[PDB]
């Protein structure tokens, strides 16, 4: 899953 | 003597209430600044016990005018350029935007917020230019208003930096910012490219500031702006009958503090009116929506354009639209 700050979660990109 | 203005405190509020019932939301927040000053026109919560004006957020999309600015002024693009926005991988995460386009032109990228486009621009410059680009709009640095939790947000002081790390940081995302942070950045990209401190006491015009962009790059990336609140836009539900506006709606996902995202949703927009010659920066953000709609542009672009409408009427300002 995402996590911050090193893989987030991006508007309009899973 | 404070800055703030009780009638656009008043109309803030008003709207700002209502958009949160709306959207069945937890809270909401609105910073309005006055972009040759540095005053606070108007900053409201709603509810008014739910002290949101200084919670940090990733500011998504709202950073995406930054890297069209840093990209044109190191001479990667120019102003007609073309960008290929055709899906690819970076070290193996899959780029893509909501829709996609084969190709877009920069007022494109902004258009359809287009993570593809901003993404090969990051990838084209030095880790350290947005890095630059941003701290010179005000991210990681202090607002000093005097308000409780304010500081300086969640800015990376980075040695190493992978593809993704980039590219995410192109997206606006990895780093937090406040509200009055984001309505800082979005005044200094109403003047053009100078840098003032906000204000919540009166001053008298004109306010020297510090020189942080080129006025005709600032300026030709607010003109590009135009496009999100206009048919095929993202914040096209913020569009002000009479009046151009630069925009940028955006989403992120609510951070614990063990730095694990939960399902709940952000949802904001930036912007300054009348693009033809800015007033006023606003910044709007609704928190945990839960009425069945979650991301910016359906969530807080109308609020945007109800809030700022309301303003520009109110001040008088000539509309500049046709
Ligand atoms: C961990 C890798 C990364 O930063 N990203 C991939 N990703 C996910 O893993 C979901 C949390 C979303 N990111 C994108 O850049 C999507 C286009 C960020």
């Amino acid at each position: 899953a995402c996590s911050f700050p090193k893989c987030p979660w991006v508007e309009g990109c899973a | 003597p404070l800055s703030i203005d009780e009638r656009l405190q008043a109309l803030v509020y008003r709207e700002l209430n209502n958009a949160v019932a709306f959207n069945k939301a937890e809270s909401g927040s609105a910073v309005l600044v006055d972009v040759n000053t540095g005053e606070v026109l108007a900053m409201a919560n709603s509810p008014g016990r739910n002290r949101t004006i200084t919670d940090v957020f990733e500011p998504g999309s709202t950073v995406k005018p930054m890297v069209v600015m840093t990209a044109l002024q190191r001479g990667v693009v120019r102003e007609n350029s073309v960008l290929n926005t055709i899906p690819y991988r970076i070290n193996g995460h899959e780029i893509k935007d909501v829709a996609r386009y084969s190709e877009l032109t920069l007022t494109g990228v902004l258009q359809k917020s287009s993570n593809v486009g901003v993404s090969k621009l990051a990838l084209a410059m030095p880790s350290s230019a947005l890095v630059d680009t941003y701290s010179r709009f005000g991210l990681g640095k202090a607002t000093n208003l005097g308000l409780v939790g304010e500081r300086s947000g969640l800015y990376p002081q980075k040695q190493r930096w992978s593809d993704i790390e980039r590219a995410t940081f192109s997206f606006g995302y990895g780093l937090m910012v406040t509200p009055l942070q984001l309505a800082r950045v979005y005044a200094t990209i109403g003047s053009y490219g100078i840098y003032r401190p906000l204000s919540i006491t009166k001053v008298d015009p004109p306010v020297p500031g510090e020189r942080v962009f080129p006025e005709s790059i600032v300026r030709t990336v607010v003109h590009m702006m135009e496009s999100v609140a206009l048919p095929g836009g993202g914040g096209v539900k913020a569009a002000i009958k009479g009046y151009r506006i630069a925009i940028k709606t955006g989403t992120a996902k609510k951070v614990g503090p063990d730095g694990r995202y939960i399902n709940k949703y952000i949802a904001y927009t930036a912007g300054v009116a009348p693009a033809s010659q800015p007033r006023f920066a606003l910044v709007v953000v609704i928190n945990d929506p839960q009425a069945g709609k979650y991301y910016g542009g359906a969530v807080s672009a109308p609020v945007f354009g109800a809030i700022m409408g309301g303003v520009l009427r109110t001040m008088n300002i000539e509309p500049d639209a046709l």
